[PDB]
């Protein structure tokens, strides 16, 4: 049974293979996500210190 | 040293795995030996820091092995003058205890 705990063994292997590429494809999505997020930011710290601005006006 | 040499010697006479870094080693051994071993199968484990269970499976195919015939102090000499015609068939009759 040798050749079926080898058999075994590479499918836990080819598992191993696909969650690590799954977790770089989520790296890629999670840096997408800052990108976007990170310019939702900006337009509230735009308004932020708009609101500021029009208040010392 | 020369021991270090004998001990990368063998490990070069394996396969390496590709799913763990892991080897596989195949060994012709008498269940007698096999039980002795496993025993020191475990010891070796034991000293390594992984104490990796290295797991030894039985082959229910049998390919032809060599002959290994136990002797001693005095029944060694008469062995290898049998040896000297030629090395028996696995399981042939061992001429040297008549010898």
């Amino acid at each position: 049974s040798q050749s079926q705990g080898i058999q075994q063994l590479l499918q836990a292997e080819k598992r191993a293979a696909e969650k690590v590429a799954d977790a770089r494809k989520r790296k890629a999505r999670r840096l997408k996500q800052a990108k976007e997020e990170a310019q939702m930011e900006v337009e509230q710290y735009r308004r932020e210190r708009e609101q500021e601005f029009q208040s010392k006006q | 040293v020369r021991k270090m040499k004998a001990i990368y010697h063998t490990l070069n006479l394996c396969n390496i795995d590709v799913t763990q870094k892991c080897l596989i080693a195949e060994v012709w051994c008498p269940v007698t030996d096999l039980d002795s071993i496993q025993f020191a199968l475990r010891r070796g484990t034991e000293h390594s820091g992984s104490t990796v269970p290295s797991i030894l499976n039985r082959m229910q195919t049998n390919q032809t092995p060599p002959t290994y015939n136990k002797t001693n102090k005095f029944t060694h000499g008469f062995q290898n003058i049998v040896d000297a015609y030629g090395i028996g068939t696995y399981r042939e009759i061992n001429p040297a205890p008549y010898t």
